[PDB]
């Protein structure tokens, strides 16, 4: 079974990074909507952080799998 | 009772389904009470 | 068959349309663009600790040692060969689409 | 860019100009095949086609025929190919009798004489190509098996 | 009257449904019509073509294919300006439809009736009566 | 070719002529019906034998009658 | 917010008046009958909504409410399946002895001696043995009592009432507008996320909290009435943590991303449960949980009301290359303005999925004790192959109805449809050549073998013993899947299916699954399959591609989708419509699926199913005769049809005498169909004339003048009785055979 | 096949085969003298009837002779 670890600040770090990464990506790649202060609303923010919890969950599970944690 | 609903029940498929279900039903009942009648008893 | 270069020959893909097949550039870039990621090792019995390209490149030579004899059904050569070429054909297809069409 | 166009600039003819149909590679192969190659007499067109067809005919008869497991397998396979070649030559001859009116033109395939030329070349080449395959298989043990002599 | 061979053809990308060797060795049919617009129509032999504003010209293998297009061109584009020709490989161009300038469903003087039988269909002769005789069954 | 006949029961409705896919039929002048016109078959070499004319005809028995005969390239509807 | 709900209120009046006026929905039929053709034309065109109405809005409204009516019937059907299980079944006896009791949920009344059909199915019970696999579903669900089956039956009835209310309500009270139905992004978002995603997630929750604890206790051996009720697992988390100790940690491992804690009940075992011969339900729970996530993820792809998402039009119009002209341009407009184009896709996909279901469920048996219930394994494979084949042919039926009616060349210039129609001769000539090659090189191998075996030349046959046509690619794929556990699926413990290779799984001394070896006979019959599928594609594709026009008929679209001919001219144009290729392609579908189920039935009996005893050897049902006898037609005639028809013919006087009667009755219906298929309407109208005369003689002629059926209806009646007869014969033959021996 | 499937399906296939022969290189060198057409409406009835009838006779003759031979009784 792929090893997973109990929540630590390291798990938080990956999640925070991934959420911010997607918030910046969402400002760039969301085609229909002051780098983050133009046209930024809740559906844009709620979508980029939804992909952050998808990317972050995948990254956390993968880094636990290989040993990086 | 509604006359358009009675005119619907007078349509050929309903009467055909009802009459032949009624007809089938008293053959079934006649063979329940009086089974195995190969001949007219005489 | 034949290969056409990036430079202009009189080759036409159809009746009247000349089209530069970029067989050197696409084949080289598709090969390298697929082989280098595929160097990623894996401690799986099919790979044996190598990558998919390298386990495959290892399995060409082992079966070439027994040159008349073909690789067996359970031999890892066939699976490695199929997977390597599947990605290679896909990168060639996508590379031809990317290079010929977008031109950059 | 578009790879499919009407056939020879004509939008209303029953054909298309597709890469399989009209690429430079296709045009090359078609133009250089014996049927379409320039500078070839119909007799020479028949010979080159006949040599090709007769040569490959020997192999399926030899390897998969009724006498394949006998030592007369190659003899039976050649004679089977020879019988097919003779049957096919009758097919060629009767096609010429019923398809072409008699005219002096003889350098085209689709003429009465040109077909008779092509049929003559095909029979000679087919027997020649089948005979060459017979000689090669008879002498070389690799060809007698499927390459199985090495294992 | 004669077909002006130089009339431009509707923009078409080609199809396999067009004419074959029998058109270039036996006969070919052509249809011309005037279009007020540069509009898409359906070819009888396949997909869609675009007729050019002004005069168009097509070549088809069957007479029925030219008239099936004529029916469509008159029912959806209200073009009644269509002339159908028969073309032989000798170069001879034979005007076909409408044969005397007026459509067949409209009467015209100088049309002679062909095939008209003076009695009703039940008044024909029995086959036995005309056996081993050249006499026709229509009376 | 096919043989197409028009009998004098034709009421001159022109429906056969409109239904014909190959322009075989046309209307000629007459005086035996109220419409003053009768169907005619001048171009039966182009008749494919579809019998769309017979379907279109409204007289009790068909005024237009198609008799399928010898087959040709035209009457077999061959585009090849 | 351009995605909005819009409804016309009180559109159509709930009146019985149109009920009393049969044919009210079309202008032709509403003026009443004058010939008997009117009666048949009434039933033929009734659900052809786009033939009655011009507007896409009223058509869409009729479809939406008719889908509720269909749902109401399915819920009523499901509710009755539960009620017969609750009231007229041996379910409770079967729970105690799944390997001894035969499932039965249908009991007949004693009337004319028909009570012989109440055979001894076991458990102190008499009834008709049922093969639908409901008992195995209910045990997989964790039902464990007839009381819970009554509550499921009521739950179906309440749903059945709610769907018929909604169909009435959404047609007569609150009918959505066309702009509501034309929300393809919204519908896909909800049907991926909401329907499929929350469907899987909720079912995973039932599996985890009810199916997993109840079935662990059953497979441990606890008696069904000794098992705690399903809600005591929901509340007493200590009791659930006894069976699965990971529950001691609750939902903190889920939220903190420490998912490995849940490996007690979310496994990746693979293979089968040794006790029941079914899939590990801990795997199915993880399967549905993982499927649920990516269906909820997939349903966030499309753009609705907030700028995030894809436009499906933009995706399609961007995919165009140098071979394909304008590409997928105009396909969005087709699929949001044509119901038939949507029905053509969805029928072909649903039929394909039903064919996949047949293959996946026999090979990876999902329910407890369904693998060794061989009547069920044969029944649900055969049923889902027929549903698939029928639905696939209706996909081409409605692709033809689209092309004839909803296709507009003006909106489809130089796109993918325009380009397909413009080289359809190249497609149909290449498919035609493949089908000739395939028929010669698949069925001709059988004819070669019939002749060689008849001639005494067994060394000249294509056989494992003689010349060998081995399926090396299928054998190689089988090798890979047996090597996959620990190698290319490293955390899997067993193979996805034992059919690929591996152990023999035995339950109650009967084989659940075991490797299905492939030989020359398997090579031969697989190419038989590829031939019959390709010809079926050939007949149906030629009908779709030539539906509007041909070289034969230049104006086929003006005659419609369904016409009998365009006369005896052009040599004869009988059966030239697109409807007539669906008609001809349902025969070749019938031919295709008949060989598939025959291949399945003979191979499973000969090489898979049977009994295990000491030394672990397996005695198969027909003793491994497939390898050396499925290579000749005489082998299929003798060793499959003749040998296995013994049970259905000798069934008279038993509980299987019903199958014996249906065997003969379906042979009758099939033959009777050939009266309609080989005959023509003109004979039958002239015969009716003399019959009308005798009525005129007695002054009893009807005012609805009798007619022979239409040319199309003779074809439709012939095909329907052919299918009813052909399939009904195999149904009786399959069911009496496998109930007796398996 | 001759009794259930009728002419229009078969004539349209044959038109795709006529196209392919003319467009295939090395094969369009060979030309038919008679244009290939689907069997007529009446002819297909006769062909199907002959096949039906021939199959009927050969099957029963094989059965009535072999079953009697095999049993001798
Ligand atoms: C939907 C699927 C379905 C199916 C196929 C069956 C099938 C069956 N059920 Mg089950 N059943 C179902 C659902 C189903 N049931 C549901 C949902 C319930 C719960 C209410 C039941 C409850 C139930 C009981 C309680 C019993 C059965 C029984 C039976 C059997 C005999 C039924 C019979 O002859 O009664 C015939 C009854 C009649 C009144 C005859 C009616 C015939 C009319 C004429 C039909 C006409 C329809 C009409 C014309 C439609 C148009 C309407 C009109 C306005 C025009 C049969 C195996 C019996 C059984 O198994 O006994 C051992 C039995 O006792 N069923
Ligand atoms: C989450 C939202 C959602 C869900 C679940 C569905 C579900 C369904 N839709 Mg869709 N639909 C939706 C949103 C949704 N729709 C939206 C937003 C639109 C507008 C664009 C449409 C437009 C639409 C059309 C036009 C059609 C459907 C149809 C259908 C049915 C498909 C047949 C089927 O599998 O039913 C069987 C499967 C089932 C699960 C039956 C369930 C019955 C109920 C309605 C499901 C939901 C119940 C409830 C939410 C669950 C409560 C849970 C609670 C106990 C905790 C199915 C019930 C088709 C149909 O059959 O019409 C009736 C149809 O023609 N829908
Ligand atoms: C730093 C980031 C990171 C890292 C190291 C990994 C690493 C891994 N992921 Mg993860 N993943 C990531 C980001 C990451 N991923 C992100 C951002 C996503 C998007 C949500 C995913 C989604 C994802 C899924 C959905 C799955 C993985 C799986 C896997 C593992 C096996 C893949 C494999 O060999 O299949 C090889 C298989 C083949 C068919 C190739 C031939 C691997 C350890 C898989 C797994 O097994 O996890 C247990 C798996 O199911 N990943
Ligand atoms: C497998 C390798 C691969 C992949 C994934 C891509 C992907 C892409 N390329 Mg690249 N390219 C490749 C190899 C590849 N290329 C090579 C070898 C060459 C050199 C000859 C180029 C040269 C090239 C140029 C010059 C340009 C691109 C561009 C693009 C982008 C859009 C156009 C395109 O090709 O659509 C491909 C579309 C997709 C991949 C997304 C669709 C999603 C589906 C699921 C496709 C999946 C296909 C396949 C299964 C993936 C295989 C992966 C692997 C297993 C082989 C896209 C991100 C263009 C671009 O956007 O600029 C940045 C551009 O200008 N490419
Ligand atoms: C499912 C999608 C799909 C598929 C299968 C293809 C397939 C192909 N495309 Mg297309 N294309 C697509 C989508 C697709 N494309 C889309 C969406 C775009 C828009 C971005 C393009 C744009 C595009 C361009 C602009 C070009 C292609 C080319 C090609 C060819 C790649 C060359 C090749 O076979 O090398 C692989 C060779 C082998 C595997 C050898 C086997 C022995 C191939 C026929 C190129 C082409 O025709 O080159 C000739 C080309 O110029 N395509
Ligand atoms: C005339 C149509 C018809 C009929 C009468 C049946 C009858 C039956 N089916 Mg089948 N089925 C059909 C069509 C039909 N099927 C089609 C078209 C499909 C493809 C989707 C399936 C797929 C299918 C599966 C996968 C299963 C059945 C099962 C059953 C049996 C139990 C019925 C039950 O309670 O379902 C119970 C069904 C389940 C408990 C599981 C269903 C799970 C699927 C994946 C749900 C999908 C729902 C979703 C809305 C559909 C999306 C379709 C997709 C293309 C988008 C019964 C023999 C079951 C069986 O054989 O048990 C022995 C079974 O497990 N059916
Ligand atoms: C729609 C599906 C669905 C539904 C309605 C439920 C409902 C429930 N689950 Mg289940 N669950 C589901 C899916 C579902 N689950 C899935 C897919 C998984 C796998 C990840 C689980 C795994 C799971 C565990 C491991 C536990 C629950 C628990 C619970 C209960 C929540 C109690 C709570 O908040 O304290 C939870 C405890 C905390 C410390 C927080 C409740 C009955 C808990 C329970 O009551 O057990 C019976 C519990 O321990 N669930
Ligand atoms: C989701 C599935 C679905 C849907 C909604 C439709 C809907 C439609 N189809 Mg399509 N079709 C489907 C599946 C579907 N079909 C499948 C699976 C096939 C393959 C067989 C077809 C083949 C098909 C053709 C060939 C045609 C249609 C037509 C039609 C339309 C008219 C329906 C009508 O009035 O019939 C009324 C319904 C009947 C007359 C029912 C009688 C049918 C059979 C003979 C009775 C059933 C026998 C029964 C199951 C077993 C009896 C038991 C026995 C022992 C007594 C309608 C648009 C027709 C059309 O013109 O559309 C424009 C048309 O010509 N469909
Ligand atoms: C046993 C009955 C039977 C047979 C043999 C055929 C045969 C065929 N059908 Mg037909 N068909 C049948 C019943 C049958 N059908 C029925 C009942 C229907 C009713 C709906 C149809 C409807 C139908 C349609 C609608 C279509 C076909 C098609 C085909 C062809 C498939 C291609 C093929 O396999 O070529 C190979 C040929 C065979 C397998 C025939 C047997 C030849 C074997 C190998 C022995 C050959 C011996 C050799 C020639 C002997 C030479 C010497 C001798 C002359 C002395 C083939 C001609 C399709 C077609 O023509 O497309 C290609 C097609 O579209 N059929
Ligand atoms: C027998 C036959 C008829 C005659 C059959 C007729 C006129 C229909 C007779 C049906 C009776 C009148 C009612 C049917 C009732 C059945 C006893 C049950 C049928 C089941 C559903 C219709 C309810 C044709 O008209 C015909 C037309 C074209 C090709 C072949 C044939 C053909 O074979
Ligand atoms: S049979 Fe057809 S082509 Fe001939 S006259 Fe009548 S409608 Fe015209
Ligand atoms: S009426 Fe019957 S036989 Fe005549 S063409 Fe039409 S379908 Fe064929």
């Amino acid at each position: 079974v792929p090893q997973t670890v109990a929540w630590s600040a390291k798990t938080g770090a990956v999640m925070v990074l991934s959420n911010i990464l997607c918030i910046v990506a969402g400002r760039y790649v969301i085609q229909v909507k002051s780098g983050s202060f133009a046209g930024f609303g809740l559906p844009e923010l709620l979508a980029s952080t939804s992909l952050g919890h998808i990317v972050g969950s995948g990254a956390i599970l993968g880094l636990s799998y290989v040993g990086v944690l | 009772m509604d006359s358009n609903f009675l005119k619907y029940l007078s349509t050929a498929p309903v009467l055909f389904t009802v009459w032949l279900s009624f007809t089938a039903s008293f053959i079934i009942e006649a063979n329940r009470f009086f089974p195995d009648m190969l001949y007219f008893p005489m | 068959l034949s290969v056409v270069a990036q430079s202009k020959s009189d080759f036409e893909i159809s009746d009247g349309t000349p089209y530069t097949l970029n067989v050197p550039l696409v084949g080289a870039a598709s090969f390298i663009g697929w082989v280098v990621p595929t160097l990623l090792p894996s401690q799986i019995a099919l790979y044996g600790g190598k990558g998919l390209s390298t386990a495959f490149f290892a399995s060409i030579g082992t079966n070439l040692a027994k040159f008349p004899a073909p690789p067996g059904m359970t031999d890892p050569f066939w699976l490695l060969c199929f997977i390597w070429h599947s990605g290679l054909f896909a990168t060639m297809i996508l590379g031809s689409i990317g290079y010929n069409g977008y031109a950059g | 860019s578009q790879f499919i166009k009407p056939y020879n600039d004509d939008p209303f003819v029953g054909n298309l100009a597709t890469p399989v149909s009209t690429s430079s590679f296709t045009k090359s192969l078609l133009s250089n095949l014996p049927a379409y190659r320039a500078g070839l007499s119909p007799l020479l067109r028949g010979v080159e086609i006949g040599l090709t067809h007769g040569y490959f005919l020997v192999g399926p008869f030899y390897k998969l025929g009724p006498l394949r497991n006998s030592d007369v397998a190659l003899l039976s396979g050649f004679f089977s190919a020879l019988g097919l070649i003779v049957i096919l030559v009758a097919c060629l001859t009767i096609y010429g009798v019923v398809s072409f009116e008699e005219t002096e033109a003889k350098d085209q395939l689709q003429t009465a004489k040109g077909w008779r030329q092509f049929t003559s070349g095909w029979l000679v080449g087919s027997v020649g190509g089948a005979s060459f395959a017979y000689i090669l298989i008879s002498n070389i043990p690799f060809l007698q098996t499927a390459g199985m002599s090495m294992l | 009257e004669t077909l002006n061979l130089q009339i431009p053809s509707p923009t078409f990308e080609g199809s396999t449904g067009g004419w074959l060797r029998a058109a270039e060795v036996e006969e070919k049919y052509a249809i011309t019509w005037t279009s007020p617009k540069e509009q898409v129509f359906e070819m009888p032999t396949g997909g869609a073509a675009i007729m050019r504003q002004g005069e168009n010209l097509l070549y088809l293998a069957r007479k029925e294919q030219c008239l099936a297009l004529a029916t469509q061109v008159k029912n959806s584009f209200k073009i009644t300006d269509y002339k159908v020709y028969r073309i032989f490989p000798s170069g001879e161009v034979q005007y076909l439809h409408p044969k005397d300038g007026v459509f067949p469903e409209k009467v015209n003087a100088g049309r002679v009736g062909v095939g008209n039988v003076s009695h009703s269909i039940g008044k024909n002769l029995n086959p036995a009566q005309i056996k081993f005789t050249s006499k026709s069954f229509n009376g | 070719s096919h043989s197409v006949k028009v009998y004098d029961t034709c009421i001159g409705c022109t429906q056969c002529v409109r239904a014909c896919p190959c322009d075989v039929l046309e209307m000629v002048s007459w005086d035996g019906c109220k419409a003053g016109q009768i169907a005619s078959a001048p171009r039966t070499e182009d008749c494919i034998g579809c019998k769309r004319c017979e379907t279109a005809c409204p007289t009790d028995f068909l005024s237009v009658r198609v008799y399928l005969g010898g087959e040709t390239t035209r009457s077999m509807g061959l585009a090849y | 917010k351009k995605v909005s709900i819009t409804v016309d209120r009180d559109p159509v009046a709930t009146s019985f008046e149109k009920w009393a006026q049969p044919g009210h929905f079309s202008r032709t039929l509403a003026k009443g009958p004058k010939t008997t053709t009117w009666i048949w034309n009434l039933h033929a065109d009734v659900h052809d909504f786009d033939s009655h109405t011009n507007s896409l809005e009223d058509i869409s409204r009729k479809i939406f409410s008719a889908h509720f009516g269909q749902l109401s019937i399915i819920f009523l059907w499901l509710s009755g399946m539960y009620f017969h299980g609750a009231r007229f079944s041996n379910y409770s006896a079967w729970l105690s002895n799944p390997t001894a009791v035969k499932p039965s949920a249908q009991v007949v009344w004693p009337i004319v001696g028909q009570e012989v059909l109440n055979g001894d199915v076991g458990g102190g019970f008499q009834g008709v043995q049922v093969t639908s696999g409901f008992f195995q579903i209910w045990r997989s669900s964790g039902i464990t009592s007839e009381v819970e089956l009554y509550w499921c039956a009521l739950a179906g009835l309440i749903m059945s009432g709610l769907m018929i209310f909604a169909g009435w309500f959404h047609y007569h009270k609150a009918a959505p507008k066309l702009e509501w139905f034309q929300n393809a992004e919204s519908m896909l978002n909800h049907h991926l996320s909401g329907l499929l995603g929350l469907g899987c997630l909720s079912w995973a929750g039932h599996q985890i909290h009810v199916s997993l604890p109840v079935n662990k206790l059953l497979d441990a051996g606890v008696a069904p009435q000794e098992i705690p009720l399903p809600h005591e697992f929901l509340v007493n988390r200590d009791l659930m943590a006894q069976l699965y100790p990971s529950f001691s940690k609750g939902l903190v491992p889920f939220f903190t991303l420490n998912w490995s804690e849940y490996s007690d009940f979310l496994t990746f075992k693979g293979g089968l449960n040794p006790v029941t011969g079914g899939l590990w339900l801990s795997d199915t729970a993880h399967h549905h949980l993982a499927l649920a996530v990516l269906f909820i993820v997939a349903g966030h792809m499309y753009r609705t009301n907030w700028g995030i998402g894809h436009s499906m039009k933009e995706i399609l119009e961007a995919h165009k290359g140098p071979f394909t002209g304008e590409g997928h341009k105009g396909l969005y407009e087709i699929l949001t303005t044509s119901w038939h184009a949507q029905l053509a896709i969805n029928l072909a996909m649903l039929g394909s999925v039903s064919i996949i279901v047949a293959h996946h469920m026999y090979a990876m048996p999902p329910y407890p004790y369904i693998a060794t219930d061989y009547p069920t394994q044969l029944s649900i494979f055969t049923h889902h192959m027929w549903i698939g084949g029928f639905c696939v042919c209706g996909g081409a039926a409605h692709a033809g109805i689209f092309m004839v009616r909803d296709y507009n060349p003006a909106q489809n210039y130089n796109n993918l449809l325009d380009r397909v129609i413009r080289h359809r001769d190249a497609i149909i000539s290449h498919l035609n050549w493949i089908c000739i090659f395939l028929g010669f090189h698949s069925f001709g191998l059988y004819i070669h073998n019939d002749t060689m075996r008849a001639l005494g030349r067994t060394q000249d046959m294509f056989s494992d013993t003689a010349i060998q046509l081995k399926p090396v690619f299928a054998q190689w794929v089988q090798s890979i899947h047996t090597l996959a556990p620990g190698n290319t699926t490293p955390n899997a413990l067993a193979t996805a299916s034992y059919a690929f290779g591996g152990d023999v799984v035995a339950v109650g001394n009967k084989v659940a699954m075991m490797p299905i070896s492939l030989g020359t006979a398997d090579f031969m019959v697989h190419h038989i399959h590829a031939f019959t599928i390709h010809v079926t594609v050939l007949i149906l594709l030629k009908g779709v591609l030539f539906s509007r026009n041909s070289r034969l008929i230049p104006d086929k679209a003006n005659l419609g989708f369904r016409f009998p001919c365009d006369g005896p001219g052009r040599g004869g144009t009988c059966q030239s419509s697109a409807w007539d290729s669906v008609f001809l392609g349902l025969f070749w579908m019938y031919n295709c699926i008949s060989v598939v189920i025959f291949h399945f039935s003979w191979k499973m009996q000969s090489d898979v199913w049977g009994t295990v005893q000491s030394d672990g050897t397996v005695t198969h049902i027909t003793g491994g005769n497939f390898a050396q006898s499925a290579i000749t037609i005489n082998g299929w005639l003798r060793d499959f049809l003749w040998a296995q028809a013994s049970q259905v013919i000798q069934s008279y006087g038993s509980a299987l005498s019903a199958y014996g009667l249906i065997f003969l009755g379906a042979h009758f219906i099939w033959a009777f169909s050939l009266m309609f298929l080989f005959s023509g309407r003109g004979y039958w109208q002239e015969l009716i004339e003399s019959i009308v005369w005798a009525h005129n003689k007695l002054n009893v002629a009807p005012a609805i003048q009798p007619r022979a059926l239409s040319i199309t209806q003779g074809r439709a009646v012939g095909l329907a009785h052919y299918l009813l007869g052909g399939i009904g014969t195999t149904w009786a033959f399959f069911l009496a055979r496998i109930i007796s021996v398996g | 096949m001759f009794l259930i499937s009728w002419r229009g399906y078969w004539q349209e296939l044959i038109e795709t085969l006529v196209w392919a022969h003319e467009r295939t290189p090395l094969a369009n060198l060979v030309r038919w003298k008679d244009k290939p057409v689907a069997l007529s409406i009446v002819q297909a009835r006769l062909v199907g009837l002959i096949h039906f009838t021939a199959g009927y006779i050969f099957t029963y003759a094989a059965f009535v002779i072999a079953s009697t031979t095999g049993k001798f009784g």
